RNA sequence: GAAAUGAGAACAGUGUAAAUCUCUUAGCGAGGAACAAUUGGAGGGCAAGUCAUGGUGCCAGCAGCCGCGGUAAUUCCAGCUCCAAUAGCGUAUAUUAAAGUUGUUGCAGUUAAAAAGCUCGUAGUUGAACUUCUGUUCAGGUUCAUUUCGAUUCGUCGUGUGAAACUGGACAUACGUUUGCAAACUAAAAUCGGCGUUCGACUUAGGGAGUAAACAUUUUACUGUGAAAAAAUUAGAGUGUUCCAGGCAGGUUUUAGCCCGAAUACAUUAGCAUGGAAUAAUGGAAUAGGACUAAGUCCAUUUUAUUGGUUCUUGGAUUUGGUAAUGAUUAAUAGGGACAGUUGGGGGCAUUAGUAUUUAAUAGUCAGAGGUGAAAUUCUUGGAUUUAUUAAGGACUAACUAAUGCGAAAGCAUUUGCCAAAGAUGUUUUCAUUAAUCAAGAACGAAAGUUAGGGGAUCAAAGACGAUCAGAUACCGUCGUAGUCUUAACUAUAAACUAUACCGACUCGGGAUCGGCUGGAAUAAAUGUCCAGUCGGCACCGUAUGAGAAAUCAAAGUCUUUGGGUUCUGGGGGAAG
């Protein structure tokens, strides 16, 4: 027995992006702080490209299917 | 693709009462789907129901009493003069006692029966008993 | 949503009543409480459970509550969850010390 | 859905389909192809004719017997006909060259289970119902 | 799932509920409109521009922020990409196929694949022409394709 | 045993142009072969013989289809007795129903007949969701309910409540505007009376409401009435002696006149009038321009007697300025594109191996090899088979290779390198119905086969031989041509198989898989392993108060509780593809 209108948070957290009721994504946004310049740039959780630090020109993120690996030790807050 | 979601929603629901589901989630929903729903509700077939706001085209959840025996639509929604009624009443309904053949009119949507009251009716929509 | 549920059990169940407001149906059949289906005249696998009423001291009272569970629901291994819920409804499954 | 299309705008389709898929019926295909007119009677129910000769035919499968039959010449049609003479002594009345009235046996096609290629019955001799000649108190020439 | 009696699935993308613009971000519609048209001037697809504004400058959904869909913004600012991504690209690969086919005049799987791709293009033309979003005398044959190559 | 009585036959009367007949009616008119029932059956279907009946003996014949008949026939011939319809009853042929056996409703399509081998694709058919919802109050009925009221009787009305919904109003940013009518009430001003005001009657203004015309993009569709000949069908009245049926007839007791009738409905399809709010299609402002409003200007113009000239009313054209929240629904667990790592025996060019089969060289011996159940043609000391090295050549990709992978299907497995392509996953990217299926019409489609060249190692249709057999131009054995390989043409079929059309939504349990992704743990920091999710892809296990003829089916399911969209196919068998 389960209510379909007041579903558990966990359950919906497991389900597939499009299966959840209100239906929302997983992607998020993050302020990255270069390993040098320090500049704080916003990068999308699913960047589809390599990202440079507009200050110096360092490498911050490498693209993948879904996740974006962050180059070396750079900082990252999840804006939400 | 999809078509007459009223049909999409309807059978999904029948499959419900038939399987003994405790409640149902209808995915693609419209004014029609909802009107039909409150008409079944009003006549006492389905229970309380909630419409969730899918920012695209709402999702509805209908509680299942356990009195729905069958509720479907009718292929092309033929036109039906008031004279064409008994034909369909003896046709679709399991008796001269559960008269529920929903139709579309200019006067909105009425029960198989209400259409005789208002005296107009028009195109068939669906049925439930 | 208790809503619909409370309202179906609401009034009494009475079979085919004629103009002369007479009941005619040879007998009024038992109805499955968790499903609201009809219990046959020969439904082998449908059962009526008898549960007893207790009186605030660990003692038992000469009072029982019945639960009708149709065939199919009992067959899909529902019963245990079905009953455990008809008992929530009639305020009873949760058994406080 | 099933094969047939359920559109309110697709009546034409269903219509032509039925007119077509309908040729699969022999009863239909039969009368529709003026077939009835080509048989020996030319559609007709009965036909007059002259006895060309009384011949006998052998029974088929589990039966063994000498069937009485007359080879007739239909009038306006002018065809050779195989005609079974009914009851017992019957052929004893049919004199060669007399006028005979013939009709079919159970739906024009298969002959009685017993007979081979015979499709007709003989009902009149010189314009005298056979039954009549079969029962003494009736008629004879 | 288009030209596929057998293959079919779900790539992704589901716009979040909250129809307003993210909190953290501050940018009068105009601010974006500049980036958008600037970026566009460099020669970008509204398809690609939007990608930047999400990966680079945290703007999830330009439409939600401006109240304007990219292509529209662009068209209002003269920076309109003549021929739509849709058609453009299909025709691009449609062409790439032809070139490859030449030196491999025997590669049959490719003859087939092109047949499908050329088929699509005729489907877009039918469409884009009907929305008076492309001159009626438009015709992709081989000259329409090589015409864009110059 | 006597009464009864039409057939029958009749003077009269009626009727008729005459005549016939009917009808009324006197004399005459019924008791057993009579004053009269047939026709067609009696195994089953199909109602009726269990006769120990006679004749016939697969003969004569019956039989609609099963089947009867060869010496003891329940189906023949006939007797008897029975059954069925009965002034009727058989038969032949076409046709209706049974025929959900031509199917829109309402079929079938794995194996019974039936999905096309497979994809593309204009006609056709089919198409996601949003746009006054809603509330309050009044009123007219309607119903239903009633610990209820007043009336009547052999079953209704009125009254009250609650309720629902209808309606119609009103009002609430809310389906209209003008007109004329009527008007219903109110706010002022006037007049009139009493004592500026308390009040009253009577005027202007004001919209509902109340009609008619003008408007709400255009149809579908539905309401309703106008139209849809008569006769016929249904059907009211109506004792033609009932009835068919005609439309007449009812009361002389108001009889030189009375009473009453010849009604009504249905009529779909296309046209007309008209009420309309749903579904459905269609449309309005996106280059811009639209809208409303004021003025200016230009063109056109009615009435002013008429012609000019001005003006002006009325249409249209622009410019400007003002007003208005100026004008583009979401973004389909639909579809198309962009992008990102990645995956695959997908494909096309290159390239590249590896053993093996042949065949050749270089050496090495020695009498047998090879083949079968046995042997036999076959090969061999001008050296076989054999062993080592090596080479030429054409095909082939082993073992890993499995209910595992990719490709529309046919089909696809050595390395490496290019060439254009693809799924799935990932997306807070765009585009926003672009789509589903499809006659026409095209792209493919192992083999075998065909044309013209290549190539020719192995196996091998035809063929040549051995053996086996009673027979062997067959199943074994020895050889061998076409092919098998390839380039370029052509051929399109195959148990082209899951014998199960594609798109879509649902519904049981369970682990294991292949590809992608996201969390986590250990090592370790691995293009690895494991735990847990989850999309998408083969497949399996268990099970169904779901399906079936069953085998069986998680779909072959959500179909008598018979209807998501679309294409193709079948209609007893054989002759026949
Ligand atoms: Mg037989
Ligand atoms: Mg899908
Ligand atoms: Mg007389
Ligand atoms: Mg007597
Ligand atoms: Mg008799
Ligand atoms: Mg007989
Ligand atoms: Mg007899
Ligand atoms: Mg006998
Ligand atoms: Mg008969
Ligand atoms: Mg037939
Ligand atoms: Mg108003
Ligand atoms: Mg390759
Ligand atoms: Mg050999
Ligand atoms: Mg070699
Ligand atoms: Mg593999
Ligand atoms: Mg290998
Ligand atoms: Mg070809
Ligand atoms: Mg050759
Ligand atoms: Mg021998
Ligand atoms: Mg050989
Ligand atoms: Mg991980
Ligand atoms: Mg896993
Ligand atoms: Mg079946
Ligand atoms: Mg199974
Ligand atoms: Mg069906
Ligand atoms: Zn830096």
């Amino acid at each position: 027995e389960r209510d379909l209108l007041n579903p558990i948070y966990e359950e919906e957290k497991q389900k597939n992006k499009f299966k959840r009721l209100i239906q929302a994504p997983n992607s998020y946004f993050m302020d990255v702080k270069c390993a040098q310049c320090q500049n704080i740039q916003m990068i999308f959780s699913n960047a589809q490209s390599t990202i440079i630090c507009e200050k110096c020109s360092a490498i911050l993120c490498k693209p993948t299917g879904g996740k974006v690996q962050i180059q070396a030790g750079c900082a990252f807050k999840i804006k939400n | 693709v999809k078509v007459n979601i009223l049909a999409e929603c309807l059978k999904d629901l029948v499959n419900a009462e038939k399987m003994g589901k405790k409640q149902v989630l209808l995915r693609p929903v419209s004014k029609v789907v909802l009107k039909f729903l409150r008409i079944m509700q009003k006549n006492g077939y389905i229970g309380e129901f909630e419409v969730i706001d899918d920012h695209r085209s709402k999702k509805v959840v209908v509680e299942l009493i356990g009195r729905i025996n069958k509720c479907g639509v009718i292929s092309p929604r033929y036109d039906v003069p008031l004279a064409d009624f008994e034909k369909w009443t003896n046709n679709i309904l399991p008796s001269r006692q559960f008269g529920n053949v929903v139709l579309t009119t200019t006067y909105g949507i009425l029960t198989h029966e209400e259409c005789r009251k208002r005296h107009t009716g028009g195109k068939i929509l669906g049925f439930f008993y | 949503m208790n809503s619909g549920r409370a309202n179906q059990r609401s009034k009494p169940m009475t079979g085919l009543i004629n103009d002369k407001k007479e009941k005619i149906d040879a007998y009024l059949p038992r109805k499955c409480d968790w499903s609201n289906k009809l219990i046959f005249s020969n439904d082998q696998s449908s059962v009526q459970i008898a549960i007893a009423e207790v009186g605030e001291n660990g003692q038992a009272t000469g009072s029982k509550t019945n639960v009708v569970l149709c065939g199919s629901v009992r067959s899909k291994g529902e019963a245990h969850i079905a009953l455990e819920n008809i008992l929530r409804e009639r305020g009873l499954y949760p058994i406080q010390e | 859905g099933v094969g047939k299309p359920r559109g309110i705008r697709a009546g034409r389709k269903l219509a032509r389909h039925r007119k077509d898929q309908r040729w699969a019926d022999n009863d239909f295909n039969k009368r529709l192809l003026g077939s009835r007119w080509r048989n020996p009677f030319m559609g007709a129910s009965h036909a007059k004719g002259l006895v060309t000769e009384k011949i006998g035919i052998e029974s088929k499968q589990p039966n063994s017997a000498v069937r009485k039959c007359v080879r007739v010449l239909l009038r306006k049609n002018s065809k050779k006909i195989a005609a079974f003479v009914p009851m017992d002594g019957c052929l004893n009345f049919l004199a060669e060259n007399d006028e005979v009235l013939v009709a079919g046996l159970g739906r024009q096609g298969h002959a009685v289970g017993d007979i081979p290629g015979v499709r007709f019955k003989v009902v009149c001799v010189k314009g005298i119902s056979l039954l009549a000649l079969f029962k003494g108190k009736k008629e004879k020439r | 799932m288009q030209m596929k009696g057998k293959g079919k699935g779900i790539s992704g993308s589901a716009l979040p509920f909250k129809r307003r613009s993210p909190k953290w971000l501050h940018m009068t519609p105009s601010t974006v409109v500049d980036l958008s048209v600037k970026l566009a001037k460099k020669g970008l697809t509204p398809s690609q521009i939007g990608v930047i504004l999400r990966d680079q400058h945290g703007i999830p959904q330009v439409r939600f922020l401006t109240g304007q869909k990219i292509l529209r913004i662009l068209k209002k600012n003269g920076c309109a990409p003549q021929l739509p991504e849709d058609l453009y690209f299909l025709i691009k690969k449609a062409l790439s196929i032809r070139k490859h086919l030449e030196k491999n005049r025997k590669d049959k799987d490719s003859k087939y694949r092109l047949i499908l791709v050329e088929s699509r293009i005729h489907r877009l033309s039918r469409y884009y022409k009907l929305n008076q979003k492309l001159p009626p005398k438009w015709k992709y044959n081989a000259q329409t394709a090589s015409a864009l190559v110059q």
